[PDB]
């Protein structure tokens, strides 16, 4: 998995 | 089981961060964009104060959880001055 920033 | 959060969205980024969907899992038993983390001095931190884990449910009106990760981050920006985060309780850890 990669965690995405929003 | 899904608690109704609006939330006024920053500029060009939000203030939150997202764990993984059917694309890109965290956990291949249950494909639900997560939030793992919240950005610090972002939308999630000013507006409220809520738990990272808020599994979004419906971001607006477009059906996320189930989708690529991409597609809900996507639609938490698309949502524009104003994310409207519906999120709901599968797997709470």
């Amino acid at each position: 998995y990669k965690k995405t920033e929003v | 089981e899904y608690e109704e959060i609006t939330l006024e969205r920053g500029n060009s980024g939000l203030g939150f961060s997202i764990a993984g969907g059917t694309d890109n899992p965290h956990i291949g038993d249950d494909p639900s964009i997560f939030i793992t983390k919240i950005i610090p001095g972002g939308a999630a931190a000013q507006d409220g104060r809520l738990r990272v884990n808020d599994s979004i449910l419906f971001v607006n009106e477009v059906d996320v959880r189930e989708v690529t990760h991409s597609a809900a981050v996507e639609a938490l920006k698309e949502a524009g001055s104003i994310v409207r985060l519906y999120v709901m309780r599968r797997k709470p850890p």
